């Protein structure tokens, strides 16, 4: 679980892997991807439950 | 023959203007949305 970037100027959540987090990984599994966004108003919320495949 | 001389005050005249300007700026963009209250997921129903 790590925070994304809120990207005002290209208006996109944006997160860029590194080597760290593939450490934790094991290439071919297909792990599903879930997004959650935090309001003011402390509302989690999630926006992308989609799957990612590390091929 | 007196020769004698007076005296005056020392008359000046000039014309004084102080001016200035005005420049009035603005800053707009394209509505993309809005910073709302309680941003989350919605499942509309009629």
């Amino acid at each position: 679980q790590s925070p994304m970037t809120v990207n005002k100027e290209s208006n996109r959540l944006e997160y860029i892997f590194s080597q760290n987090d593939y450490k934790v990984l094991v290439k071919g599994k297909v792990y599903d991807m879930i997004v959650n966004v935090v309001d003011e108003s402390g509302n989690h919320s999630t926006i992308l439950k989609q799957k990612v495949r590390f091929n | 023959t007196r020769v004698h001389s007076y005296r005056g005050v020392l008359i000046i005249t000039d014309e004084l203007t102080v001016e200035a300007g005005s420049r009035v700026s603005l800053s707009g963009y394209v509505s993309d949305g809005g910073t709302s209250d309680v941003f989350t997921i919605c499942r509309l129903l009629d």
